[PDB]
């Protein structure tokens, strides 16, 4: 063992691995622990920064993958599993990875920190579509990622008590920000060109830390994928998140302190079999442990946040998969299957609506199905089963990302927006779940340049592109080449115009507004409705 | 009979149950989550439905 | 679901399976909880029996496995593995399983509780080896066998203390005693016959039993195959265990509650990964944890006790297999291996001695090379290998067990010895290690009486045999055949003559005095030299 | 290079670890015991030797 893979980082020194891309070799540097090991009585507490070692810290393999719950709804199925762990689970879990060109460069380089989707409850970094094998080598960038804490363990919180703070998750995450901030460099990595960007309830988390300063000032640009911070489904309230753990705490066997030190006598799987439970009321596309408003990491609600802070030196790219609701309806909504059309009745819409908008009263539930039944075919099967998949979608995704991006606008921030339309030729799924929430994620990574893996022409030449915006966006702020470029120019999101285009094997067509009358009734009258209600 | 097995924090692993029921644990009302399957016929409560079978194989499903 | 598999137990009702047995039907209750899981901040306390349930219980298989390690040794080696655990590991393991014939009798019958060996360390009722399938079919009888705590979980003792009491995992096997005193009945077992059996470290419990006079009243006749509780590996002081408990207490990561405290929040897999640290000094056959006098459970040493105990109402069956210490002798005994005839040396086989004998310091160790060295051949390296097993052998298993037997003599108690010297055809260690540790416990179960098994029509008769003495003694104290005999009767083992039969493929031969030579040294001189040294 | 990999607590799986070293994580003092293979090569301390291969396939026995 002798070669360029060793690198002298603030607490030692460790020894990477040669990976090669299909184009070439590539500097991987799997397994770097950025904290001590949050178990025994660290569990439940803010992440502590891991104490030096002595030696060459082997680096050529990933780590845990933080203890959490498998679904195991299809066995056998890809499309359900391709999401599942990869590796033993661990408390002993928080450890970042890093991937650098074969040889690193001397010229530093824009560094891209990828945070995993999971909706809080699962995840892993170790996963192969998370490979950052490609987007390194071919396009020449430094990534990272990160393991943070999720489910019970990374958010159960008792509010204003010091043993169970809450959001702990997001912290590990913001430490592996310092991590880069303070190490990147060695590894030929631009400590200014940070772009972090994110999925589902990843995606929230970026968003989670463009509005909390102590983080803020870890990164320059930032990128959401399919998630926001400030949805339905990515926060609670101190009292509810107060509620669930104390609830789960009951639930298990077990004065505040009290309740958390019993909490800590219980058992990894213990805990995991329980999360499910606190759960109020039946509803899809909602999860029991997330980010809670402590008001001191979320010194406020997303919504108030977004509402009033400045943003003009922000570059963000926001985005939504065409049928975003589609992959939640298999979780229990009436009629749905994955073995068949899944063709509902306006028998059972109405069920679906009750579930899928959970919150809403009665009247606010009727005032949905007005919205989404089309009266001059109420009942047609079709339109009904779209139109179910419909109120998961806007309600959930869409309108809030709409929302955001229109409130970053305004505030100055440079907002690009788009609406990746593209059903993978390899997708698991039926045809009428379209493009599926976390299915673009393949692509942006790079995956279908691996001439092993099955996948078209198209395709590939299709991944490279999509490659290509995402870097220059993460190189400089827009996502477009220069002279030489295929002219289609992607318009920045204005308020006004609400431009935005179209990621698909065809060239950039650009489109105004996005779901602008469907969010109106969302994002503006809903609330009011709810709040009446 | 072939069964699926597993814990909440475990693959499908398929475990022969010989002849016996295999069951599928699963969340009453939604989300619909499955919480675990393996031979025998357990009794769930309110909180989880527990649907038992006894043939063919992946009958567990 | 509904023939006669259906049982009210004290605490509720418990629907059982039939098995089918080569020669017919069989009812097995597999998993019958009897006691609280000790989980949580019920680690390392005394058992608590299981609170009722409502409905009929599941007994249709095997529960979990007592979290525990995992010997690696020889991966894919027949011989090793078909030790390991067969069952996901859990703290929530204490549950007893039951057999009876199909259909369950009305004459009440014998019954046989089986208590695992495993080093402390190790063992499931759940093993292959175990099966009460046949002994109850065959001879009918009702077999029994609970799962106690071992490991760090089982005997952690820092005695004196109401947290960490010790011996533990004894009170687990106790209560499982009490059950059946007082549910046995409904399945048509004796609640007289108990006769409790066990090998190694579980035949060390069982005499572990019959000393403690609260344990002592639950059971009637006794067995042991290839262990004592006054062996040198069996029991601690309650300073050592004291020591070691807070040595690991403290590689972990961690004032008695306090300590314990800690230790209750520190994860299985934390504690194991470390409990073989705290052993002191090189050796084999010397276990981490196992009981200690705490002169509450053992009121005084084992030897003690045996030494003045009133034991004229016993019925006794101790006896051990050829060539114990060969086993152990792979695990860090200069020259060894299982793949090869392990010819050592004269200068090996000095060390073989510091290690196998650990607690002798040098003076005795040169009187164990001067007794076992042929000075006639002094570097004949066949003669120098089996001395070396021989050593093991006779210091930890033989010598005892001989030691047991006279003192039990002695005070009256019937006792009958053997030495099984039949190597199974089946074996998968090297012919040097003859008979080792253990591998008769296949045919005291009946496992050859399996056609499907791959045997010897020798080996099944034999089988069988087996099996009766066994029974018989279990339903009456005299291991023979009535007027219907295979005429070579089996002598009980008297102090003055010390007879005792051979159990192999050839019909009972007897022999007189258990290696009296060797064992005068061992258990006479070499305690007086160690104290004097 | 397919090598072996278990914890303390886990049985001898076999895992593919591509282009690297795998090792054998033991006790250095009698009883000898095995605390665990895998792939990579990491450091032990004066408690546990680790002994690391690289061909050919079940190396790290
Ligand atoms: C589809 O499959 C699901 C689950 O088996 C079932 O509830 C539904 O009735 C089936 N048919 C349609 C038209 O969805
Ligand atoms: C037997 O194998 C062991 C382990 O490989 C080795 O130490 C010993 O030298 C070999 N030869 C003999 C004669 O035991």
């Amino acid at each position: 063992e002798d070669p360029q893979l060793l690198v002298r980082v603030r607490g030692g020194q460790l020894r990477g691995i040669r990976l090669k891309a299909p184009g070439g070799p590539v500097s991987a540097f799997l397994g770097i622990p950025f904290a001590e090991p949050p178990v025994g009585s660290r569990r439940f507490m803010p992440p502590e920064p891991k104490r030096p070692w002595s030696g060459v810290l082997d680096a050529t393999t990933f780590q845990n993958v933080c203890y959490q719950y498998v679904d195991t709804l299809y066995p056998g199925f890809e499309g359900t599993e391709m999401w599942n762990p990869n590796r033993e689970l661990s408390e002993d879990c928080l450890y970042l990875n890093v991937w650098t060109p074969y040889p690193r460069p001397a010229s530093p380089t824009p560094v891209l920190i990828w945070i995993y989707g999971g909706g809080f409850y699962s995840g892993a970094a170790s996963l192969d579509v998370y490979d950052g094998r490609f987007l390194a080598q071919v396009e020449g960038a430094v990534l990272v990622s990160m393991n943070y804490r999720v489910g019970t363990f990374g958010f159960l919180a008792l509010p204003g008590s010091r043993e169970a703070p809450g959001n702990v998750g997001l912290l590990d995450q913001r430490l592996a920000l310092q991590w880069v901030q303070e190490n990147i460099a060695a590894f030929g990595g631009d400590p200014m060109s940070v772009t972090l960007f994110g999925e589902s309830a990843g995606a929230a988390s970026v968003g989670m830390h463009i509005l909390s300063l102590p983080s803020r000032s870890l990164f320059h640009r930032a990128v959401l994928q399919s998630g926001t911070p400030n949805g339905p489904w990515a926060t609670v309230s101190a009292g509810e998140a107060r509620r669930r753990a104390t609830l789960l705490a009951r639930l298990v066997g077990c004065n505040d302190t009290e309740l958390i030190a019993c909490l800590r006598t219980r058992p990894a799987q213990d805990l995991v079999d329980h999360e499910w439970h606190v759960l109020p009321q039946e509803s899809i596309f909602r999860f029991s442990f997330v980010p809670v408003v402590d008001g001191d990491f979320l010194s406020d609600t997303p919504e108030a946040l977004i509402n009033t802070g400045d943003f003009q030196d922000l570059q963000v790219l926001v985005g939504v998969v065409k049928d975003e609701g589609s992959y939640f309806l298999v979780y229990g909504v009436p009629g749905f299957s994955k073995d068949n059309e899944s063709l509902i009745s306006r028998a059972q819409f109405l069920a679906g609506v009750r579930i899928g908008v959970p919150q809403a009263s009665d009247l606010a539930a009727e005032a949905v199905v007005l919205h989404y039944t089309d009266w001059l075919h109420p009942e047609d099967p079709t339109h009904l089963r779209d139109a179910m998949s419909a109120v998961v979608g806007d309600h959930n995704v869409v309108c809030p990302v709409a929302q955001l991006a229109g409130r970053l606008a305004a505030q100055g921030a440079r907002v690009y927006a788009y609406i990746f339309e593209h059903r993978a030729s390899t997708l698991t799924w039926p045809l009428w779940m379209g493009v599926p929430h976390g299915y673009e994620i393949e692509f942006i990574f790079g995956l279908p340049l691996d001439p092993s893996l099955n996948y078209t022409t198209e395709e590939r030449i299709f991944a490279q592109r999509l490659m290509k915006y995402w870097t220059n966006f993460a190189r400089t702020g827009d996502p477009n080449d220069p002279r030489d470029s295929k002219s289609p120019q992607w318009p920045p999101y204005t308020t006004a115009a609400q431009q935005y285009v179209s990621l698909n094997l065809k060239p950039l067509e650009v489109r105004r507004g996005l779901r602008a009358q469907t969010c109106a009734f969302w994002n503006r009258f809903l609330p009011k409705l709810l709040s009446a209600t | 009979t072939m069964c699926y097995s597993h814990t909440t924090t475990s693959r499908a692993i398929l475990t022969n149950c010989g002849e016996n029921s295999c069951y599928r644990k699963s969340r009453r009302h939604p989300p619909k989550m499955v919480l675990g399957r393996g031979c025998g016929c357990p009794p769930g409560d309110d909180n989880l439905e527990v649907k038992c079978c006894t043939s063919p194989d992946k009958c567990n499903y």
